[PDB]
């Protein structure tokens, strides 16, 4: 299989449809192709030529969030042709820069650019997603970032005026210059409740949806319990709603940390992969310290009141009210690991598949069943260096059967399924993987593009037809 | 001598604007134009509506509170094609300062029900929405606003009074400028903030006496330069009048230093203004928000200078017939007229059987009271 090393640890990932795949290291972004293989284009953000760290990262707990230059990386208008691709690039480069360029060659120059759109702070947290709103239905950036950091030197001070200390998630124009943010585009934090630490940034059913969880900076500690935020998806921030994410399963001390973060668009429902505390070190470690939770998104906007807990709102002033609401994750879809770190899901032939991440480098894969009921997840990678995952599985927009795979600074292409590794049908076909089936003509399980296909025959036995209409079934 | 046009029964005066010679007097429900010594009347949503104001955009606006949802109407009643109103009337019966130069709209009036008071430039020929930074303007809000000339740039200059409360609570008059072209902030999450704000301390101090208090401003362009008249009021038995250089002020902003802020100023000092499309830098706009209030105080001219009573809630200016460039200040109170002479100084008082609202002149001086408008002012004796 294909890798891409880099001198500097990766901090960012994203595949265009057409044009190649992003990724981030150290001050730089390069564009390689399909096959990780050819660095198409490249960009020297900091200073021409070294991408070296301008800076330097110490990578704390591994549940603890690592710190980055590279803070957003979005492509976006890439749906069909005649309006061009457009990507987003942010950093914490020039007090959270973030500019908007052509989507593909990296030497051509940006459109539009604009300042404090981005956490400036390497270890502060940024999450954004692009969405459409108004009358002529335009596109507008959501960012949700930890903007306001303890920050000692004036000479570097990069923390936002006062009058934006408390700016949480905020609005922008892309058409806009310097990506605009309007006076009633932002979401405010309430003071005192600490730091929030946003982890993703997706779009469901008419809204914005922002996980999170309170967390401490300083002594890196969860000093709450992991939600998701709600907004309309609209040109001025409308606040819809806030609950909590309750995934302490199997743990007696329960979960506040959210590690990664995956919606499954065709189920309507939300992956994430929570984990507890490791000590400091890695001392506290137990196979019931991360675990895997599926929430029903319609729950969570069920569960979502306009309450101010976290966020400020008109007629409350600051946790002086009602709680926020708890939803459950769905019961027995629940998978208990001792070291998750990462996490994909998305629907095949009409079950959900899950890659999962860990912090020795395998890429596991659960198939659910029934009532989205977890099976025993199959090892379908390993890393020889056994590094910890990287939080964003990225799939394939080309290839379906591939999947890439992130740690530390190597990027990897990984077909989704070990199919060949059967040599039977029945054999091949009990292990009920959407992804592989037996090939009557070639004698061989493969992926449904592998084998031939004919309008007057049935070749390629799928798992939804059963082991039991395999040629030789007993 | 005083000729009254009453209404057809005693009505809730809420705002009076003069824009082409033509009073515009705002009520509960409806608003009235008068010009010409005809009274016409246009009747609007009939409830709880207050008509807060009326100003010239590409078109003459009224704009009224309605049951708490802010709209906008043309002056033959209609429905407002561009349907206004967010920022152009309150969601409750209080005072406003709205200004509109050629078709730029500038208002204090707050954008949502939930308080947050602010500076506002609409988006216009002058450029997109712009608002001050938090705190910056007082909960008592902006009580006068008007726009002059400073070089070759056009600017907008507000009077309000501060409330400070460390120790005690002690009230504060500035002067605030600003770009009327200002392009706004250099960040994203500031580009929609004024760059160019800058504030001065004003004084109107007499005897021992140290007035605080805002209530109405009128500023008179002269030959030499403009002429700013302001009214302050007092909890105690006294109002008062000073006068202040528009060219003194505008030196001062220009050349003054910050309170607060010892190090040197950038080359394009904070509050000037930029070419068209020029944006303000970081470094600058740094200052400017945390350091907005000038190291000085602003003293009055030598004349006029005069006091009481405690009540004036508005005044206003005529020439003293064109042999003298002498003026005669007519400042109004509930019941009672006042003049008051600027070459003899003398002040006299006429009372009324009306509650007073305003005084607005234009050829002749206009009484705006609860029964309808006055024109021409009564027999007065020396006060
Ligand atoms: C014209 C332009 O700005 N794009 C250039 C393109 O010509 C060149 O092939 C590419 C390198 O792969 O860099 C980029
Ligand atoms: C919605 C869900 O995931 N649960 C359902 C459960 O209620 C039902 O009893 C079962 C049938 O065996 O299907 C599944
Ligand atoms: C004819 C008459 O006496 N009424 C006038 C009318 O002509 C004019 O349109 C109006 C302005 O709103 O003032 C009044
Ligand atoms: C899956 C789901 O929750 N669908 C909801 C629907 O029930 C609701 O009518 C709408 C609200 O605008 O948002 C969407
Ligand atoms: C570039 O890389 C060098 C190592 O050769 C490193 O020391 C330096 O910090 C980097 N310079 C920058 C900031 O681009
Ligand atoms: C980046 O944007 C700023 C204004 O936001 C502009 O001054 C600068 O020229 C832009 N850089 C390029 C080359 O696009
Ligand atoms: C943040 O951490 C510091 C020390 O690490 C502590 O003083 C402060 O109380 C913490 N904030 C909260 C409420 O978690
Ligand atoms: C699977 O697909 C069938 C159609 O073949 C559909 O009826 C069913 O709802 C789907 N099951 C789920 C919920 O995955
Ligand atoms: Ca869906």
């Amino acid at each position: 299989e294909p890798v891409w090393r880099s001198e500097q640890a990766i901090g960012a990932i994203a595949a265009s449809q057409e044009d190649g795949v992003f990724v981030a290291s150290g001050s730089c972004l390069d564009q390689l192709d399909y096959s990780l293989e050819h660095s198409l284009s490249r960009l020297y953000r900091d200073q021409a030529g070294n991408c070296t760290e301008p800076v330097s990262l110490a990578p704390p707990a591994r549940p603890r969030p690592g710190s980055s230059f590279s803070k957003l990386l979005l492509p976006y208008r890439e749906g069909a042709a005649g309006l061009g691709g457009l990507l987003l690039t942010g950093w914490t480069f020039d007090r959270g820069a973030c500019e908007v360029r052509p989507l593909g060659n990296l030497s051509r120059n940006s459109l539009r650019n604009g300042t404090e759109v981005v956490s400036c702070h390497p270890q502060g947290s940024t999450a954004g997603v692009v969405y459409r709103a108004g009358r002529n239905n335009r596109w507008y950036l959501a960012v949700a970032a930890t903007y306001v950091l303890p920050e000692p030197e004036t000479a570097s001070r990069c923390n936002p005026a006062a009058s934006d200390h408390d700016t949480a998630i905020a609005l922008k124009d892309t058409e806009g210059r310097s990506l605009a943010t309007q006076e009633l585009g932002r979401l405010k934090l309430c003071e005192g409740a600490g730091s929030l630490h946003f982890v993703d940034a997706f779009l469901w059913n008419g809204s914005i949806y922002f996980p999170y969880y309170p967390y401490n900076y300083t002594s890196g500690a969860a000093t709450g319990w992991p939600s998701m935020a709600r907004i309309a998806q609209s040109t001025e921030v409308l606040f819809q709603g806030q609950a909590s994410l309750d995934c302490g399963h199997g743990h007696p001390d329960g979960r506040r940390l959210l590690l990664s973060s995956s919606l499954v668009e065709a189920l309507d429902v939300w992956a994430g992969v929570f984990s507890a505390a490791a000590g400091e070190g890695q001392e506290r470690r137990s196979p019931t310290t991360t675990a895997l939770c599926l929430f029903r998104m319609s729950e969570i906007q069920a569960r979502a009141k306009r309450v101010s807990w976290d966020f400020k709102t008109a007629e409350s002033h600051c946790k002086e009210g009602d709680q926020p609401e708890r939803v459950q994750p769905i019961a027995s879809s629940t998978l208990i690991h001792s070291d998750l770190t990462s996490v994909y899901g998305t629907v095949v032939m009409n079950r959900t598949v899950l890659f999962l991440g860990t912090g020795d480098g395998q890429l596991l894969k659960v198939i659910l069943g029934e009532n989205l009921t977890s099976n025993c997840p199959e090892v379908i990678y390993e890393i020889k260096e056994e590094t910890p995952v990287f939080y964003k599985l990225v799939p394939d927009p080309v290839k379906n059967i591939y999947i890439y795979l992130t740690a530390g600074k190597e990027v990897r292409r990984i077909r989704v399924a070990n199919c060949n590794k059967h040599k039977s049908c029945s054999e091949c076909l009990t292990a009920t993987d959407p992804h592989c089936g037996w090939c009557h003509s070639l004698q061989r399980c493969t992926f449904q593009g592998d084998c031939v296909h004919s309008e007057n025959l049935e070749n390629w036995l799928d798992i939804s037809s059963g082991a039991k209409k395999c040629p030789g079934a007993p | 001598s005083i000729e009254w046009h009453k209404f057809e029964t005693s009505e809730e005066i809420i705002s009076t604007y003069l824009i082409d010679d033509v009073l515009y007097t705002g009520v509960n429900g409806a608003v009235y134009t008068f010009s010409n010594n005809e009274l016409n009347k246009t009747g609007l949503t009939n409830n709880n509506n207050y008509i807060t104001t009326s100003i010239k955009v590409e078109d003459t606006l009224v704009c009224g509170t309605n049951n708490g949802n802010p709209k906008c109407w043309k002056i033959d009643g209609s429905e407002d094609p561009k349907y206004r109103g967010r920022g152009y009337a309150p969601y409750q019966n209080s005072k406003v300062t709205i200004i509109s130069h050629n078709e730029c709209v500038l208002s204090d009036i707050n954008i949502s029900k939930e308080g947050i008071k602010r500076w506002r430039r609409f988006d216009g020929p002058c450029g997109y929405d712009l608002y001050t930074a938090d705190n910056v303007i007082p909960k008592d809000g902006v009580r006068g606003a008007f726009v002059d000339k400073d070089g070759t740039y056009d600017k907008v200059y507000i009077l309000f009074t501060d409330t400070i409360d460390t120790k005690r609570i002690v009230k504060i008059p500035y002067i605030a400028q600003m770009c009327l072209n200002d392009e706004g902030g250099p960040s994203s999450l500031s580009s929609h903030r004024w760059s160019t704000f800058l504030k001065v301390e004003l004084e109107c101090d007499i005897d021992g006496r140290s007035y605080r208090q805002i209530i109405h401003s009128k500023a008179i362009k002269t030959d030499n330069d403009t002429i700013l008249y302001v009214f302050f009021d007092s909890p105690y038995s006294k109002s008062a009048l000073c006068t202040y250089s528009m060219n003194a002020i505008k030196h001062s902003f220009s050349t003054s230093k910050l309170g607060g802020y010892t190090k040197q100023l950038p080359s394009p000092a904070p509050g000037i203004c930029l070419p068209a499309g020029k944006v303000v830098p970081h470094t600058t706009f740094d200052i400017i928000e945390q350091y907005n209030e000038l190291d000085d105080i602003i003293k009055p001219l030598s004349q006029p200078i005069f006091e009481g009573p405690s009540g004036v809630k508005w005044f206003d200016i005529k020439e003293k017939e064109n042999e003298h460039r002498e003026y005669r200040i007519y400042f109004i109170k509930e019941n009672t007229i006042y003049s008051f002479d600027t070459k003899s100084k003398q002040t006299r008082s006429a009372q009324v059987d009306a509650r007073l609202f305003s005084v607005m002149v234009t050829s002749k001086p206009l009484f705006i009271a609860d029964i309808g408008i006055g024109v021409g002012i009564p027999r007065m004796k020396k006060i």
